[PDB]
RNA sequence: CAUGCUUGAGGUUCUAACUCUGGUCCGUAAUCCGGAUCGAGGACAGUGUAUGGUGGGCAGUUUGACUGGGGCGGUCUCCUCCUAAAGAGUAACGGAGGAGUACGAAGGUGCGCUCAGACCGGUCGGAAAUCGGUCGCAGAGUAUAAAGGCAAAAGCGCGCUUGACUGCGAGACAGACACGUCGAGCAGGUACGAAAGUAGGUCUUAGUGAUCCGGUGGUUCUGUAUGGAAGGGCCAUCGCU
RNA sequence: UCGCUGUGAAGAUGCAGUGUAUCCGCGGCUAGACGGAAAGACCCCGUGAACCUUUACUGUAGCUUUGCACUGGACUUUGA
RNA sequence: UUAAAAACACAGCACUCUGCAAACACGAAAGUGGACGUAUAGGGUGUGACGCCUGCCCGGUGCCGGAAGGUUAAUUGAUGG
RNA sequence: AACCCACUCCCGUUGAAAAGGUAGGGGAUGACUUGUGGAUCGGAGUGAAAGGCUAAUCAAGCUCGGAGAUAGCUGGUUCUC
RNA sequence: AAUGGGUCAGCGACUUAUAUUCAGUGGCAAGCUUAACCGUAUAGGGUAGGCGUAGCGAAAGCGAGUCUUAAUAGGGCGUU
């Protein structure tokens, strides 16, 4: 970061923006990998149970990437309004 | 030497503008129309304090 | 001596000239006061910047009574 | 050990996907005499000049 | 006003805390030290802790660079001209000058109009006031240096007025970076004008200072068990010869 | 391991041209080998060091002021 | 261990501090020196036998005395938000 | 005279000697010289005061540790195409 | 006629640890890889963790989009 005496990159620019706290224990899934839990149950502890997510989250929300194998069921996690469209066109339900 | 001073909306909103007059020449406030972005119209901002 | 003052350069002047090819917003000339004055298709800045308002070519004619310098764009 | 990371360049440089983001100087104060045209245009968030890249990154020990 | 129970300071006194580098007894065979007892002082002195003053007695340090060697003197940022070799740029303790502001109209628009000077004629003025005429055309003017401009005057006067607007922004010029400069067009709300239209300050180029830190006004953000709040973020703005 | 006049990192035994001159000691003298000795002490530089000064800065020992504690009784003046 | 002097000391002179558990100095302190002394004494400072003398200035900076008034610390906590 | 000192010249300077010698010089009953034993020391002591002396070392001794202090400065950096 | 070397022989100066980035060369591959630790001990187990499969925003959040904005306008960043 030395420049020969000149004010530096690091000091010559503001600081801004906090640091979310929030969002420590968060988690985004993919819907390439709804079809990689044990069987037919999406769920918290079943993600847990693969190992899809950190064992320290509690929020999930799932996205459209790539396209859903089987039918599954969600409990108790967040879809995005495109994700929920391709998990309930392939025959699965979303429920809790 | 002119000094700052700050134009605050006739409207309820926190807009404000900003410049400087010279107090001693010019004692009198200022009454001037300008747009307020809050309420997307042109009203009356009046002088207040800038400190 | 009191006399080690100076300025710094302004990098005034034409930047295209007779013939190239311009686009819309292209930068013309660099000026104080008008030596050259805004023709067709040619505008003029607060501070006397000559730009380009429509594609074309630079013309860079004389004409009219008082001996004007303008430039304009025409077609390439 | 483990590289530390300069604390003060992890305050002023935000990692993306396009590169480090920054806010612009000379916006703290004296505004009046300032254009609102340059305050517009001193208010977003731009990326890091090509040139100023291999610096900031040493700093931030990414490299 | 009287008394009552409290309560800040002042003075005097008493003895019982404390002090004695005062006497005589014992430990003891001892000018130390204790205990006892007389004498003196006395809630003072003195010590702990908190706080103001003084304090080179002592301590850790600072005290710029350029520079026809250093020192002394001068300079250090910005604008204009020459050097600068007819694109841009270009050095010297080279030659010459300015800036660290002004203006709520000195800004916008519609309408209208041309100067300096010379000569002749004309009450006190008389070369130079105001008036009439001819010539003159820019030798005037332009807030502020100099250069480049100025008839659609960019110069001058009058009516209305706030575009010295908010969000942006195709595209460029400059450029190590951080900064800088110009701008058609779109969307909101305006002002002048019958209207086409013009207006995002001033004829242009100087009139300036990063980050940190702290203050003020807002706010679909955050807010350490939870609801709040404090504190933080974002937007606007203030404080550096 | 010669002289001179030029040249040349600018004062040459060693380069150019030229002149002199068999090979090797001993006793003497100090003109040169920018002779030996001591990483110049003068001068400048280093965001070097020590020590000294003071109305440089920031502190401090000592000295001193007051609140609280050790620390009590009575009388009187007096404000609340 | 390149300077023996006009440098230091000196007898004499003056100012100032100190009442004794003295001022002062060495000691985190106990204590010790001063002193088994007591203002004809003790410490510090200057000048430097002797003779004749030592003039003017108290504005600055010190030191000494004053206490009316102004400013003023910890502490306390009326009032307001 | 002894004894203590160190004013001048010369010699010596790889010395007989890391401060001497020969020839002259000063004090020599005193603020004298000297033996033995003891006390005070490193921001400390002692100093008739030269910043002198504290084991041939002094504008802050020596020794061992922090310690391979730091050195934008000198010097050096090893086989072949 | 600037520095260093009297000569010989021996010795004498880009290393190691831990975190990383780029290149070459390999193993697996939408997955890859384990650390301490057990261990029949260079095997095997251990996938806690790390990186990748999605970005934008200061954030709440929304997501092949998102931020700015009154604005599915423009623009920044991202997506085959
Ligand atoms: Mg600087
Ligand atoms: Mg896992
Ligand atoms: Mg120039
Ligand atoms: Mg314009
Ligand atoms: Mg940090
Ligand atoms: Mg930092
Ligand atoms: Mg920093
Ligand atoms: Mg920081
Ligand atoms: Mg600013
Ligand atoms: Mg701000
Ligand atoms: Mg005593
Ligand atoms: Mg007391
Ligand atoms: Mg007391
Ligand atoms: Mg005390
Ligand atoms: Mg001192
Ligand atoms: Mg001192
Ligand atoms: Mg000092
Ligand atoms: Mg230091
Ligand atoms: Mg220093
Ligand atoms: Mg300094
Ligand atoms: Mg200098
Ligand atoms: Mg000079
Ligand atoms: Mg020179
Ligand atoms: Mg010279
Ligand atoms: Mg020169
Ligand atoms: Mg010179
Ligand atoms: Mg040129
Ligand atoms: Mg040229
Ligand atoms: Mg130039
Ligand atoms: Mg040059
Ligand atoms: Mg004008
Ligand atoms: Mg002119
Ligand atoms: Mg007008
Ligand atoms: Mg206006
Ligand atoms: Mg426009
Ligand atoms: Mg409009
Ligand atoms: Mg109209
Ligand atoms: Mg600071
Ligand atoms: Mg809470
Ligand atoms: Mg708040
Ligand atoms: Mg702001
Ligand atoms: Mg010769
Ligand atoms: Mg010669
Ligand atoms: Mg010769
Ligand atoms: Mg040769
Ligand atoms: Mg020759
Ligand atoms: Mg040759
Ligand atoms: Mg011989
Ligand atoms: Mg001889
Ligand atoms: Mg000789
Ligand atoms: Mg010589
Ligand atoms: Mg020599
Ligand atoms: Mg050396
Ligand atoms: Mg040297
Ligand atoms: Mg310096
Ligand atoms: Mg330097
Ligand atoms: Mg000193
Ligand atoms: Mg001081
Ligand atoms: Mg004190
Ligand atoms: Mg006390
Ligand atoms: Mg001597
Ligand atoms: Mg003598
Ligand atoms: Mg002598
Ligand atoms: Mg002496
Ligand atoms: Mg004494
Ligand atoms: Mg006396
Ligand atoms: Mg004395
Ligand atoms: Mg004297
Ligand atoms: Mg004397
Ligand atoms: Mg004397
Ligand atoms: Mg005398
Ligand atoms: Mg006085
Ligand atoms: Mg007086
Ligand atoms: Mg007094
Ligand atoms: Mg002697
Ligand atoms: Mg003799
Ligand atoms: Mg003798
Ligand atoms: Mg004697
Ligand atoms: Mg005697
Ligand atoms: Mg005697
Ligand atoms: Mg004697
Ligand atoms: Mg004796
Ligand atoms: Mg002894
Ligand atoms: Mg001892
Ligand atoms: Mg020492
Ligand atoms: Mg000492
Ligand atoms: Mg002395
Ligand atoms: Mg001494
Ligand atoms: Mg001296
Ligand atoms: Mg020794
Ligand atoms: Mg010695
Ligand atoms: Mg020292
Ligand atoms: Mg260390
Ligand atoms: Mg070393
Ligand atoms: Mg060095
Ligand atoms: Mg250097
Ligand atoms: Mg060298
Ligand atoms: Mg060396
Ligand atoms: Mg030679
Ligand atoms: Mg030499
Ligand atoms: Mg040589
Ligand atoms: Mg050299
Ligand atoms: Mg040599
Ligand atoms: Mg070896
Ligand atoms: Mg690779
Ligand atoms: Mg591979
Ligand atoms: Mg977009
Ligand atoms: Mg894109």
């Amino acid at each position: 970061g030395f420049e020969g005496g000149q004010q530096p990159l690091h000091r010559r620019l503001p600081k801004f923006g906090f640091v979310s706290l929030k969002a420590m224990d968060r988690a985004e899934v993919r819907t390439s990998e709804l079809a990689k839990v044990e069987g037919d149950v999406v769920s918290l502890q079943t993600l847990k149970d693969a190992n899809l997510i950190n064992q320290h989250v509690q929020r999930v929300k799932v996205m459209l990437s790539g396209e859903v194998g089987r039918a599954v069921t969600l409990k108790g996690i967040a879809a995005t309004k495109g994700a929920r469209a391709a998990i309930e066109a392939a025959g699965g339900k979303f429920e809790d | 030497m002119r000094e700052l001073i700050r134009l605050v909306s006739s409207a309820g909103t926190g807009h404000f503008y900003t410049t400087d007059k010279n107090k001693r020449t010019k004692p009198e406030k200022i009454e001037i129309k300008k747009y307020d972005p809050v309420v997307r119209q042109h009203v009356i901002y009046k002088e207040a304090k800038i400190k | 001596t009191r006399n080690g003052r100076d300025s710094e350069s302004k990098r005034l002047g034409v930047k295209l000239f007779g013939g190239q090819a311009v686009k819309a917003g292209n930068i013309l000339v660099r000026q104080r006061g008008t030596k050259f004055h805004a023709g067709y298709g040619v505008g003029l800045g607060k501070d006397h910047t000559l730009f380009a308002k429509v594609d074309g070519v630079v013309k860079f004619e004389t004409k009219g009574a008082f001996g004007r310098k303008y430039v304009s764009i025409v077609a390439a | 050990p483990k590289m530390k990371t300069k604390s003060g360049a992890a305050k002023r440089f935000k990692k993306t996907a396009g590169g480090l983001k920054h806010k612009h100087a000379f916006k703290s104060h004296i505004l009046t005499k300032m254009t609102t045209k340059r305050k517009r245009q001193l208010r977003g968030t731009s990326m890091l000049n090509k040139s100023d890249v291999a610096r900031v990154e040493r700093s931030l020990r990414l490299r």
